[PDB]
RNA sequence: GGCAGCCAACGUGUUGGCUGGGUAGGGGAGCGUCCUGCAUCCGGUGAAGCCGCCGAGUGAUCGAGUGGUGGAGGGUGUGG
RNA sequence: AAGUCCAAGAGUGCGGCAGUGAGACGGCGGGGGAUAAGCUCCGUGCGUCGAGAGGGAAACAGCCCAGAUCGCCGGCUAAG
RNA sequence: CUGUGGGUAGGGGUGAAAGGCCAAUCAAACUCCGUGAUAGCUGGUUCUCCCCGAAAUGCAUUUAGGUGCAGCGUCGCAUG
RNA sequence: CGUAGACGGUGAGAGCCCGGUACGUGAAAACCCGACGUCUGUCUUGAUGGUGUUCCCGAGUAGCAGCGGGCCCGUGGAAUCUGCUGUGAAUCUGCCGGGACCACCCGGUAAGCCUGAAUACUUCCCAGUGACCGAUAGCGGAUUAGUACCGUGAGGGAAUGGUGAAAAGUACCCCGGGAGGGGAGUGAAAGAGUACCUGAAACCGUGCGCUUACAAUCCGUCAGAGCCCUCGACGUGUCGUGGGGUGAUGGCGUGCCUUUUGAAGAAUGAGCCUGCGAGUCAGGGACAUGUCGCGAGGUUAACCCGGGUGGGGUAGCCGCAGCGAAAGCGAGUCUGAAUAGGGCGUAUCCACACAAGAGUGUGUGGUGUAGUGGUGUGUUCUGGACCCGAAGCGGAGUGA
């Protein structure tokens, strides 16, 4: 219940967004993943959930500054009331949304 | 939005603890002990009375024995079934741990408290007298197991 | 979280020396001595508030009476003559009286022997 | 480690339905001749125990 | 003339009545210290510490008020 | 039957946390003692001290007056 | 009488016997360990303010300077 | 720039200056783990019935007895297991277990042996972490530390870290036998000079202001003359809504703590300062009381899977029915011969009948019953259990 009234919060200030990728291809580049997400947020924190497989995108966020990389099975209530936005992959958030409302 | 800066614990979840011993202010010296004797260090047995024979002494044991080999049953009362199946139907022993009345590896007794208005075919190790009559009076049936 | 002392232990003995200057002895060097000192001085002080008021009353009441008796008064016939011209100066002022201005405390005299009974000593 | 139960205590009180302690009575177990079946009879069955007794019995039942 | 506790009376916190010595002891509400989550701010244009000045609060005490000394960290808010 | 009744901060019942279980003197009613003790042991909806500052008693826990929320260089009184 | 070398070890030694002496310690040596021995006994127990506020009695006690229960305090709930 | 914003260093907060970091890459030799061979074993006739007063199936053994040990079990009605001492069987109709014992059923096949994994631990080596310590702390040991030193011996057992960015550590001159200092230099600073960062307090000096040699002082407090200093307005000093220092003189005034009926007490403790020194922690523990989740349900333990704080895990546990010694019965049940009277129980209330004014009870209907799991606090339980302190009691050693 915590961690459904931190992401419903979030929601409802319209700080979640999803997405396909965070880059593309299979080169990891932290100069996309960052101007990529410069244009979803201009907020310093931000929580990216990804699934396991997409080593690249987490690769690629990984060093920037205020970014923090979980997967969906491991989310909980601190990393989200700590972000200022989430960032789901598409995959990651269909994975959390099956695990619960099934 | 909701930060980690904006999480307080709810009003009155948390209290201050006490810290003796810190000053004539608050609960200082004694720390609340008082003055000499066995509890000014140390505290005293709650079997203790000071040398009388204590209560759990001077009274007799309580008589009889416990039956190693004794069969206890979980029970229910009727008028729990009419709530639980308000449709009436077939209700075994499964259907009486699934609704919540029983539980699950029990010996299910079934007792005469409530009135039943419901036709019910009742499963259950046992039946009172009473739920006898009102299960069959319902039209319904008691087999027991 | 080891918790040095000092820090938090030097406030009190500061304010306890800063207020035990200009004593004698440890009573002015030593915070345990300074400190026992202390609460003698403010025991004193508030006991002493207290008495002040009485003390004062004291000292205007012997100015009255000195000029009283220079007036052909005493004290106590003044304060019951002045009580029944219904005079309601308190006794600071009449002693500022006494001494500032004998002519106006000779006046005041003049209105408190005037309404004194007849005679002093009578019933009623 | 988990709170020890006081033997004796157990054997000596009950708890009832609603959480009253009961208790058997003394001076029942010989030297009956000269008591009265009167005061044998006072002295049969359960009592609650009294209240002055009942917090240090309950700390010997629950531990 | 100021403060406080209990209660009343109404109001979107003020008015009134009564009360406020205190050891063992019970209850309530706070000050100062350190380490930390998060958020903010100050600092070689001089942080802490220390010595003063001038002031402040009902108390523990305070000074993001200021001089001197000093040389690298510190404050504040809300939680642990 | 009334009084007190913006409260005595009263009784009664249950529960959390106690402390205390060495008392002192003074008045009145008594035992022990020699109708001695600043003696000793009881009674007293008796007092004070203990745990009570202030005033009186030259000084003087237990007597007389009076129960200190803080401030005043106002006033009236208590015992004396 | 004395040198050198040697022997007897703790409830044990040795003693022309004092409970003497056995490394300045002996009615049971010393050292480490059990061990932070146990003391109904003595001492100590650290910042603040606000409200309330005792007891030194009864009963029992291998008990009388200890303790249990009651009495008397406080906090909460209930009953007014 | 970033697959690198780990952490250090560098003349003060460095992803881009340095060691590194992400990520890649590398072993002659030795060692370790495999795979594959050689090599070594082993097997190569098996299925299928019948048959029987036939033979075999772990002997000083089992059993039994005495005295013990150990099992929840302290000798108990005492089984099972086991030591010593006696006595001493059966080979399957056998024998041993199913808490004395017997019968009947059931289980098993003693007196031969071997056996991996799940479990326990870390002298030592490698890589890391900390709401751990930061020099009276942390190891006894940041400094020659089990050293100095103490003891015949076993054994006991310390104290001592910081110049600066860089030694640039002060050439040379002056006083002095040196020590030390004064000039002059170095340095951002010697208010950093190998006695060295910061440099508190006790304690010890020098200078200035006020005061004090006719006085009886818990050392202060409240009044207060005189003098000194300072801030305002005015003028030559004088007054103010003043502020400081000192203080002649007057009133009042019996240290602090502990412990006591009562202590300034000629009762106890404290020479002084600085630093240190006492209700803490663990457990689905116990009772109570806040708070949060879910709610007639609440919750998982171990464990499993995630570089996490997350997910899974139903065995349990606590509520849900009581009464009774128990068999047992059940909204009732126990006692009893009672359809007697009581005990305990049927959440709590409301209305209506029917009996009672012997305390009100008995029936119908309704209304519905609250628990449990986190976590704060108080008390408590087992542990050193708020802290300090015996004389003494054991075990093993050291000493003539
Ligand atoms: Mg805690
Ligand atoms: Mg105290
Ligand atoms: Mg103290
Ligand atoms: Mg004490
Ligand atoms: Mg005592
Ligand atoms: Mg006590
Ligand atoms: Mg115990
Ligand atoms: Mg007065
Ligand atoms: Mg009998
Ligand atoms: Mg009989
Ligand atoms: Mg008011
Ligand atoms: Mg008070
Ligand atoms: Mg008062
Ligand atoms: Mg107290
Ligand atoms: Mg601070
Ligand atoms: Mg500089
Ligand atoms: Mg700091
Ligand atoms: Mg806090
Ligand atoms: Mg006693
Ligand atoms: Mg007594
Ligand atoms: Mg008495
Ligand atoms: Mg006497
Ligand atoms: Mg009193
Ligand atoms: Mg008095
Ligand atoms: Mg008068
Ligand atoms: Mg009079
Ligand atoms: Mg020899
Ligand atoms: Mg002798
Ligand atoms: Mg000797
Ligand atoms: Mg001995
Ligand atoms: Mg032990
Ligand atoms: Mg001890
Ligand atoms: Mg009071
Ligand atoms: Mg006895
Ligand atoms: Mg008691
Ligand atoms: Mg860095
Ligand atoms: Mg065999
Ligand atoms: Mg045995
Ligand atoms: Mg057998
Ligand atoms: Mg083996
Ligand atoms: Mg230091
Ligand atoms: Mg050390
Ligand atoms: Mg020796
Ligand atoms: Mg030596
Ligand atoms: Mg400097
Ligand atoms: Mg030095
Ligand atoms: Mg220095
Ligand atoms: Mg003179
Ligand atoms: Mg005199
Ligand atoms: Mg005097
Ligand atoms: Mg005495
Ligand atoms: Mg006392
Ligand atoms: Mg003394
Ligand atoms: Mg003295
Ligand atoms: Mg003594
Ligand atoms: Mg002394
Ligand atoms: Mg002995
Ligand atoms: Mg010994
Ligand atoms: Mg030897």
């Amino acid at each position: 219940a915590a961690l459904r009234g931190a992401l419903s919060d979030r929601a409802r200030n319209d700080r979640i967004h999803a997405v396909t990728e965070l880059v593309e291809g299979q080169t990891p580049s932290t100069k996309s993943a960052k101007t990529f997400l410069g244009t979803l947020t201009e907020n310093k924190k931000v929580l990216v959930v990804i699934g396991r497989t997409d080593e690249v995108g987490a690769k690629s966020v990984r060093n920037l500054p205020g970014v923090h990389v979980i997967s969906p099975d491991q989310l909980n209530t601190y990393d989200v009331l700590n972000a200022d936005d989430v960032v789901f992959s598409v995959e990651a958030l269909n994975a959390y949304i099956s695990a619960n409302s099934k | 939005v909701i930060k980690l800066h904006d999480l307080k614990p709810a009003p009155g979840e948390k209290k201050a603890k006490t810290r003796v011993g810190r000053g004539e202010g608050s609960k200082g010296k004694t720390a609340g002990r008082g003055t000499k004797g066995t509890k000014a260090r140390k505290n005293v047995p709650v079997m203790f009375e000071g040398g009388q024979m204590p209560i759990h002494m001077r009274l007799p044991k309580l008589k009889g024995f416990k039956n190693r080999f004794r069969t206890e049953y979980q029970v229910v009362n009727v008028g729990d079934i009419n709530k639980a199946f308000p449709q009436g139907g077939t209700v075994g022993v499964d259907e009486l741990v699934a609704k919540g009345l029983v539980r699950k590896n029990s010996l299910v007794k079934v007792l005469g408290d409530g009135k039943l208005t419901v036709k019910v075919d009742v499963t259950a190790n046992k039946f009172s007298g009473s739920a006898r009559e009102a299960i069959t009076a319902a039209g319904g049936s008691a087999t027991e197991l | 979280a080891r918790v040095k002392r000092a820090l938090n232990a030097q406030k009190k003995r500061r304010t306890v020396l800063k207020a035990s200057k200009g004593y004698r002895g440890q009573r002015s060097r030593l915070y345990r001595k300074a400190k026992e000192q202390q609460l003698h001085s403010l025991t004193y002080a508030y006991r002493d508030r207290r008495a002040r008021k009485g003390e004062f009353r004291k000292l205007w009441i012997s100015r009255i009476n000195a000029a009283a008796r220079a007036n052909d008064i005493t004290y106590n016939r003044l304060i019951q003559g002045l009580k029944a011209a219904g005079v309601e100066v308190d006794r600071k002022n009449l002693a500022e009286l006494a001494v500032s201005d004998p002519a106006a405390f000779t006046a005041l005299v003049d209105v408190a022997r005037a309404a004194l009974p007849e005679d002093v000593n009578a019933p009623s | 480690p988990k709170a020890k139960t006081h033997s004796g205590a157990s054997k000596r009180f009950r708890r009832t339905g609603t959480g009253k302690i009961v208790r058997q009575k003394a001076n029942r177990r010989h030297l009956l001749e000269h008591k009265p079946t009167k005061r044998t009879r006072r002295l049969d069955g359960r009592t609650t125990v009294s209240a002055a007794d009942n917090s240090r019995i309950n700390k010997l039942l629950n531990g």
